[PDB]
This record gives C-alpha cells, sequence and structure tokens, in this order.
C-alpha cells in the first residue's frame, strides 16, 4: 500500500544515494560526505551502508583509506555500524585465506589495517592476522603480513611495540631457517626496509582520515576465529510497522549527532 | 673501533633488550643452507643430571 510503496521507494531511492555518496566520498570531503551520509538515514540500512563500505574497501586498494576514515565518523558515534563493517571484513579476510583467494584476502587485509589504524579494530586481533599469516609463511601468506604491515606497522609498534619485536622474530626465524626464496627473501627485506625507515613512508593516517578525538572514539575487538557473523542480510530490505516511530526516533537521533 | 652503547632511557625494560636504535639484523641470503645435521631417529640422550650450565 501507500506506506509499504514508501518504504519501498525510500529503500531504493536511499540506497542509490547511499552507494552515489559512498562511492563519491572524497579526502577533501570526507567530513562533507560524511554528514550527506548522515543527512540521509545511514542506519535504517546500516546492513547496506556497511556493504557498501566493504565494497569500497574491497574493489579499490586506494580508497581504503577514505572508506577507513568515513568508517571511523561513522563509528565513533554509531559503533554498530563500523562493527558489522569489522565483521564482515573479518568474514571476507578468513574467507580469501582459507579458500587460497590472494585478492579478497589482500583487500580484506587492507580494510582491517585501515581499520587498525584508524583506530577502529584492536592489536589482539592485528596480533591474531599476522600469526595466521605467518604461521606457515608462503610467498602468499608472508606477502599478504608484508602488505597488511606496510600500512598497519605503525598502529602496532607504537602501541604495542611488542607486537613489532615478535613481527620481527618471527620474520627472521622462518624466512631465515625455512626453504625461502628471492620472493620471501625479498619481501622481508620490504619489511625491515619499512621497519627501519620509522614508518616515514606510510604513517597510521594521512591527514583527514583520523580526525576524531583521544577517547572519543570506538575500537571494538571482534576477532578472526571468534565465530563472527556477517550480518548482511540487511542489504535486502524489510518491511516496517513502526517505520514512523523508527523514523523519529533515527532523525531525532541525526539532529542530535549532526 | 667505534664503541656501540646503548644507553637506555628507563631502568624497567631488561637489560638485555633489542634496542630501536639498532638496525634490525633482517639477514637474508639464498636458500640459506642445510648442515651436517645428525638427524635424531637414530639415538642420543642426555644423563638427566647435566642441565643448561646455570639455569637457577
Amino acid at each position: 500500500k501507500n506506506s509499504l510503496a514508501y518504504q519501498r521507494m525510500s529503500w531504493e531511492a536511499l540506497k542509490k544515494s547511499i552507494n552515489g555518496l559512498i562511492n563519491k566520498v572524497n579526502i577533501s570531503n570526507i567530513s562533507i560526505i560524511i554528514q550527506e551520509l548522515l543527512q540521509e538515514n545511514i542506519v535504517r540500512g546500516r546492513g547496506l551502508l556497511s556493504r557498501s563500505v566493504l565494497q569500497a574497501q574491497s574493489a579499490s586498494p586506494i580508497f581504503t583509506h577514505v572508506y577507513a576514515a568515513l568508517v571511523a565518523i561513522i563509528n565513533s558515534k554509531f559503533p554498530q555500524i563500523g562493527e558489522l563493517i569489522l565483521k564482515r571484513l573479518i568474514l571476507n579476510f578468513r574467507k580469501g585465506y582459507r579458500r587460497n583467494d590472494k585478492q579478497l584476502c589482500l583487500t580484506a587485509s587492507k580494510f582491517v589495517a585501515h581499520l587498525i589504524n584508524q583506530n577502529v579494530a584492536h592489536e589482539v586481533l592485528c596480533l591474531e592476522m599476522l600469526t595466521l599469516l605467518l604461521e606457515r609463511p608462503t610467498d602468499d601468506s608472508v606477502e599478504v603480513a608484508i602488505g597488511f604491515l606496510k600500512e598497519c606497522g605503525l598502529k602496532l609498534t607504537q602501541v604495542s611495540p611488542r607486537g613489532i619485536n615478535a613481527i620481527f622474530e618471527r620474520l627472521r626465524n622462518i624466512l631465515h631457517e625455512s626453504e625461502i626464496d628471492k620472493r620471501v627473501q625479498y619481501m622481508i627485506e620490504v619489511m625491515f626496509a619499512v621497519r627501519k625507515d620509522g614508518f616515514k613512508d606510510h604513517p597510521i593516517i594521512l591527514e583527514g582520515l583520523d580526525l576524531v578525538e583521544e577517547d572519543d572514539q570506538f575500537t571494538h575487538m571482534l576477532p578472526l576465529e571468534d565465530d563472527y557473523n556477517p550480518e548482511d542480510v540487511l542489504n535486502v530490505f524489510k518491511m516496517d510497522p513502526n517505520f514512523m516511530e523508527n523514523e523519529e526516533k533515527y532523525k531525532a537521533i541525526k539532529k542530535e549527532i549532526l | 673501533p667505534n664503541v656501540v652503547f646503548i644507553k637506555t632511557e628507563d631502568p624497567d625494560l631488561p637489560a638485555f633488550y633489542f634496542d630501536p636504535l639498532i638496525n634490525p639484523i633482517s639477514h637474508r641470503h639464498s636458500v640459506k643452507s642445510q648442515e651436517p645435521l645428525p638427524d635424531d631417529d637414530e639415538e642420543f640422550e642426555l644423563p638427566e643430571f647435566v642441565e643448561p650450565f646455570l639455569k637457577d
């Protein structure tokens, strides 16, 4: 009926607008595109919003930073959405890894490293990722750890240098005491280069990717081997009997959060 | 020979401790080598008197 047709038109047009904004989010418009993704209720379709976020982090290895600053902007207020994004990236990383999918594992590790640098993903989960990649390091898994580290070596080494020491020692052992080739040799060499350079070629977050205050953010820890769930079925809409009440709630919350 | 003595900052961390100042070994080479390594599964055993020379 009229309420159902209104809900369907809302779902459709809002989803199209939110997808356009997620692919439109820039660095010179991170705050502006964040306020535009907020002006429409990003929480009504939080499943589909985090799905657009995951798509941005996956399909573009070069815009994972923008999706990351957006995830931080949206999680420092609503940690549940960025939390779903973290669960989805954990699912995608475990999928790429467990199924030997180089590209998907690499993209999901890109999103997770961007999260660990944006201070939305904890150090124990990054430790678990680096350890599972370096458990039986081959060219592929060691290089995956190397790509993760080329971006997230600042967060782990500045928050908990124990991670840096463990990473360096384990790398030295598994790449100097096992039948590893010039591939893993040069991956370890790139690792040592990034380390000794003091992480100047890749900071935690470039200008515009981390602007939230010290404790005014949200760093939730959902693990890799913990039985997380994607909860992305919400990317398909659903009828709402209380669309009016919940809509007033979301609109007033958007007013109180801007 | 230029002496390389690394002044510490705090008394907290252990004495022997890899310092950030030192350059990471990250020694890399070819498939490194294999040894005249006398593999086990033949025999060898330590008489349960001897130990790391002083582990107390």
